[PDB]
RNA sequence: UCGAUGUCGGCUCGUCGCAUCCUGGGGCUGAAGAAGGUCCCAAGGGUUGGGCUGUUCGCCCAUUAAAGCGGCACGCGAGCUGGGUUCAGAACGUCGUGAGACAGUUCGGUCUCUAUCCGCCACGGGCGCAGGAGGCUUGAGGGGGGCUCUUCCUAGUACGAGAGGACCGGAAGGGACGCACCUCUGGUUUCCCAGCUGUCCCUCCAGGGGCAUAAGCUGGGUAGCCAUGUGCGGAAGGGAUAACCGCUGAAAGCAUCUAAGCGGGAAGCCCGCCCCAAGAUGAGGCCUCCCACGGCGUCAAGCCGGUAAGGACCCGGGAAGACCACCCGGUGGAUGGGCCGGGGGUGUAAGCGCCGCGAGGCGUUGAGCCGACCGGUCCCAAUCGUCCGAGGUCU
RNA sequence: CGAAUGCCGGCAUGAGUAACGAUAAAGAGGGUGAGAAUCCCUCUCGCCGUAAGCCCAAGGGUUCCUACGCAAUGGUCGUCA
RNA sequence: CCGUGAGGGAAAGGUGAAAAGAACCCCGGGAGGGGAGUGAAAUAGAGCCUGAAACCGUGGGCUUACAAGCAGUCACGGCCC
């Protein structure tokens, strides 16, 4: 018995982490992402931070979030167009809304994961 | 083909038995607020679209 | 109830503050010790500090020394039997944060990866303030 | 913690240099020794004609821990190697002088020579 | 039989004199009595005490404004004490004094679905030489032919943790009235933020 | 039992007997005391670690209060092991002309992922508890636990030529064991932080990312989970008894513990202590709630649909957890996520400036980054809703 | 015919159980479609690279290409093969 | 089909008198059905004469959550027909 810590899984680090970076940047890349509820609520938070170093744009900003995001455009799309879209929120920059349905082939329920606004 | 098998066939009674449990529970609906419609609670379905919640198409 | 840590720390009103501030650079000194009835007698401990553990009111340090051929650690509370803990040279200059690594090449080479903290040592004499012109205005 | 197989360190004359902990007499069945605690061991190295020689089996007191000791006053004490003092039967030194620190739980456990012909007690 | 309900808020440690004192701080808040148990009524002696304030209103039915002390009517529910009866009031730390000794019931920590090994500090089998697959394993259950059978609650592996426990004689090393704290000599059952029952111990 | 009941020893896990090794009571002693011997009572709890041999067993080493003897398919291989022995190879001695052989030795040799039923450990679901509910409880009856040593004080006193050396009573420490805990001590902490190599890449320098485990390596490391760490426990006390010791007392003018009646008396027995427990259908108790016939059969459900108190469903979660369950929240909201502050860990980020040809070094700087921890803040998410559920049979 | 661990066939039990075949690894946005986590495309990510790349001989025998297709064969799915 | 080979060696028959083999409509991607229509018969609708038993279901009647058994039998009693 554990979890009395937290965070999920089902993968080993190296993968886990590759994984929230994609979709991190497919979700800065769309503003809405549909992938299912766990791995839409794992999300929220690593981007709500991403994000939240943009509303710095300090460089060192920058230069920690390309560590996640690799693309340099994105980025740039990033700290131009979306931080300020906040910049007077205090945090909560993520939205996840579940969908009924769910997927007829292994019946993983489904979910939202928006940029917020 | 291997060690612990099963000793007598189980009776027809004493399986049935065990299915007891076996019951599916019918799916948790509810009124969608905007259109006529049911949905599960908690979840943004197609039919109405939640009051701008990114929905489907319409015109 | 609605504060575990505060509710705690409040509890805590058994916290020095006399004790002057240091890292993983070299005290030593101290300390009380209660033997053979009386809780007379203080007996001073020189060495490296080695780590500190901190944790509030019960954050820990341990110190140390080569006593005659052996080497010896010794771990204080940081609070309590302390009459005293001046402290020598400020060296630190200790690039980590718990330096075990000390123990099983040390001699020399310790003072050779332990270079004197110049700076921190500054501030020592410098921020020290001597000036005795006390009852003059 | 020193139970039987461990080597310590003589800190004391008696000629030996290294003996391995063959019993600790504590109890019935203690499982480890500390300072201030006696065991019995064999002598696996000694220096030439000395009071003692290898093979003799003999008693002395833990005066040194690798494992940390703690106090009550929520301090602890540690130590670099494991040492001991060959003690006769009658719980006294067999030597007459004694090196290295001791740790003080010594002098309340009744080792009293041991202690004031230690060059620190700490 | 001097009683009081309180919550584990956590534990540091204290000088006495000039020795550390593991000490589990507790929060026996003002407990209103809300009802009594009488030889006549109830057939034994006890004091349901109240515990932990506010609530706004999920209490509905149980609305038990029968005594007074309904005072907003106290979340973590009500409990007994048992051969208690005290000025029918409220219940505070007061009752200790610095030096009593108590016993304290919670509830342990749960760890699941535990192996004999952790559960009954079983021995298990070998890391190597022998088979490999039964090192966490119980071993042998029974005999053969006779009995044929295996012993009532012959320790296995199952649910462990999460049960009433009291560990008895704590020193009540302090009591803090203007905080409604209160300082045991370490060990306590169950989590931080977990419900306690502090009472006189049974010594003499 | 040969259409198969796997065989020695060990490991694991116990459980029982008592013909008792220790511990507790006691009688006799060639019992001064102390230490023994012997027999009776008594398993509640204990009954160590090693060297050798496959060994059981024994013999040693060092201790101990003691290092008990037996049963349970010489307990336990659908639990493990396979060292002994009983397949095929090979060799020695030995027997045989030989092929081969030997309760003689020697090296080597495949012990089958899936548990149906009973049993056992845990967790539910259904219905019942003769109104329906939400709480708090009694404890029939079970289970757990029951250990023991040393020293000091009585008192160097009774006893004793001496040496030695008590009872009874009273203290303080230990050892194993048990439960719980994480303050401390000490672990782990798979990405919390830093350092490092080779290579490919981003973007050339600088600064970074992947890979070199399912962590590339190294040094550290919070929460949690932990023992080596910490705190508690065995009781005390009441009752009936064993052996045993008596009081009063006949039968039997004495005597006698017995026949009548009365006592004292064990680590044992009962209760006390901790835990479970009303499926205790013998379904218990107390507190508070909601209560009505409205439409309809043989007129109190034998009846249908809304209802009531309440309850599920769904959601956000949890030191709760395999699932289920249990517990806390659901905008009348601090439940999770984020954001903010603080802990805590890393141990002076980048960038820029100065010094050095350069690797680098100063400074800005305990900086930067930063899981879980203690708390704030409705920024995001627990939108909105739905379905069950009384109308309560007898003197 | 009731038995022969009988013979041929059918259907049960175990059971919604073990499994679904290397721990190199996935994510998302478009498209197609009655329906696809599983087909197509784009972008990320991971693996092999004395290869898990390319070529020849043997063996195999149309498995090659393409258009219509999805009952079955594909350990799921299938519009794909 | 098996085996390198000598060689071994299966299973599988029946619409109806006559194809009159179900136009067309409806749900469906299809399959499959519901109507319509053929026929004396379609539970003769196509691997279709008859179509038993094991086995799997739907509906109903009696009966069961304090009982324990080679499952039946004898006796009363209740409910249903
Ligand atoms: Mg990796
Ligand atoms: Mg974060
Ligand atoms: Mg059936
Ligand atoms: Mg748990
Ligand atoms: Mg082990
Ligand atoms: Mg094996
Ligand atoms: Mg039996
Ligand atoms: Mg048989
Ligand atoms: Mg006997
Ligand atoms: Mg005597
Ligand atoms: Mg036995
Ligand atoms: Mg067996
Ligand atoms: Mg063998
Ligand atoms: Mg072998
Ligand atoms: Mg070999
Ligand atoms: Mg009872
Ligand atoms: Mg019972
Ligand atoms: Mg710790
Ligand atoms: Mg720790
Ligand atoms: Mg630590
Ligand atoms: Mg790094
Ligand atoms: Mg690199
Ligand atoms: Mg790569
Ligand atoms: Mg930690
Ligand atoms: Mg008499
Ligand atoms: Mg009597
Ligand atoms: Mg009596
Ligand atoms: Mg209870
Ligand atoms: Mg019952
Ligand atoms: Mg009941
Ligand atoms: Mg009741
Ligand atoms: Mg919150
Ligand atoms: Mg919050
Ligand atoms: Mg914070
Ligand atoms: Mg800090
Ligand atoms: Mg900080
Ligand atoms: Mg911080
Ligand atoms: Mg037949
Ligand atoms: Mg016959
Ligand atoms: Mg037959
Ligand atoms: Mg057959
Ligand atoms: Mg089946
Ligand atoms: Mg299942
Ligand atoms: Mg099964
Ligand atoms: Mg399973
Ligand atoms: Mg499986
Ligand atoms: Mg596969
Ligand atoms: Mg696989
Ligand atoms: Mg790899
Ligand atoms: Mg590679
Ligand atoms: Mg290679
Ligand atoms: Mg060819
Ligand atoms: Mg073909
Ligand atoms: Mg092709
Ligand atoms: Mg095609
Ligand atoms: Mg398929
Ligand atoms: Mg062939
Ligand atoms: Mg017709
Ligand atoms: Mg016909
Ligand atoms: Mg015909
Ligand atoms: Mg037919
Ligand atoms: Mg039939
Ligand atoms: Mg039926
Ligand atoms: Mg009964
Ligand atoms: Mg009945
Ligand atoms: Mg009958």
């Amino acid at each position: 018995r554990h979890l009395k810590s937290g965070r999920k899984l089902n993968r080993h680090s190296s993968h886990r982490l590759a994984l929230y970076r994609n979709q991190a940047k497919s979700l800065l890349t769309h503003g809405r992402i549909t992938t299912t509820v766990p791995k839409a609520k794992e999300l929220r938070g690593f981007v709500d931070h991403l994000i939240h170093l943009a509303k710095r744009g300090d460089l060192h900003a920058r230069r920690l979030v390309l560590r996640d995001l690799q693309d340099v455009k994105l980025v740039r799309k990033l700290f131009d167009e979306i931080a300020p879209r906040y910049r007077d929120r205090q945090g909560g920059y993520t939205r996840v809304l579940k969908l009924a349905e769910r997927r007829r082939g292994d019946g993983a329920p489904l979910a939202l994961v928006e940029l917020v606004e | 083909a291997k060690h612990p098998v099963p000793k007598k066939k189980t009776s027809k009674a004493r399986r049935d038995a065990r299915r007891s449990h076996h019951a599916l529970t019918p799916p948790t609906l509810v009124p969608c607020p905007e259109c006529k419609a049911m949905k599960p609670p908690h979840t943004v379905c197609p039919e109405c679209g939640y009051y701008a919640g990114r929905k489907v198409l319409e015109v | 109830m609605n504060r575990g840590a505060l509710i705690k720390l409040v509890e805590s009103r058994y916290v020095r503050t006399d004790l002057p501030e240091f890292r993983p650079g070299d005290t030593v000194r101290v300390s009380y010790k209660v033997k053979e009835g009386n809780r007379t007698r203080i007996q001073d401990f020189e060495g490296i500090v080695i780590r500190i553990r901190r944790n509030g009111f019960n954050t820990t340090f341990t110190v140390r020394k080569v006593s005659y051929g052996v080497g010896v650690e010794r771990i204080f509370p940081l609070h309590s039997p302390l009459i005293q803990k001046i402290d020598i040279v400020q060296r630190g200059r200790a690039r980590r944060a718990k330096l075990y690594f000390i123990r099983n090449l040390s001699d020399r080479e310790i003072r050779r990866k332990l270079r004197a903290d110049r700076k921190r040592i500054d501030q020592d004499r410098a921020a020290e303030r001597a000036a005795k012109e006390e009852a003059q205005k | 913690m020193i139970q039987p197989q461990t080597y310590l360190e003589v800190a004391d004359n008696t000629g030996a240099r290294k003996i391995m902990c063959i019993r600790v007499l504590k109890g019935s069945n203690a499982k480890y020794a500390t300072v201030g605690d006696v065991i019995v061991a064999s002598v696996k190295e000694a220096i030439p004609r000395g009071a003692v020689k290898e093979g003799d089996v003999v008693k002395a007191v833990v005066v040194r821990t690798k494992k940390e000791i703690k106090r009550p006053d929520g301090s602890a004490i540690r130590f670099d190697d494991n040492a001991a003092v060959i003690i006769n039967n009658q719980l006294e030194p067999r030597g007459t002088r004694v090196f290295g620190p001791v740790a003080r739980e010594l002098r309340e456990k009744g080792f009293m020579k041991i202690v004031s012909l230690a060059p620190e007690v700490l | 039989m001097k009683g009081i309900l309180g919550v584990k808020v956590g534990m540091t440690r204290i000088f006495r004199d000039d020795r550390a004192v593991p000490v589990t701080v507790i929060l026996a808040g003002p407990c209103p009595v809300v009802q009594r148990r009488t030889p006549e009524k109830d057939g034994y002696t006890a004091v349901q005490l109240g515990f932990l304030p506010q609530n706004p209103k999920r209490v509905n039915r149980p609305l038990k404004g029968h005594f007074a002390k309904a005072g907003v009517e106290p979340v973590r529910i009500l409990r007994e004490i048992r051969d208690f009866n005290p000025e029918g009031d409220t219940v505070t730390v007061e009752i200790f004094k610095p030096g009593e000794r108590v016993d304290v019931t919670g509830t342990s920590k749960g760890r699941g679905f535990a192996g004999v090994m952790k559960r009954w500090n079983f021995a298990g089998g070998p890391d190597s030489h022998g088979a490999h697959k039964i090192h966490r394993h119980p071993g042998s259950i029974g005999n053969r032919k006779t009995p044929g059978r295996v012993y009532k609650g012959k320790k296995m592996a199952g649910h462990y943790g999460a049960e009433r426990v009291t560990v008895m004689n704590l020193e009540v090393v302090d009591v803090i009235p203007e905080e409604n704290l209160l300082l045991v000599k370490g060990a306590v059952p169950g989590p931080n933020g977990g419900l306690v029952i502090v009472r006189e111990t049974k010594k003499a």
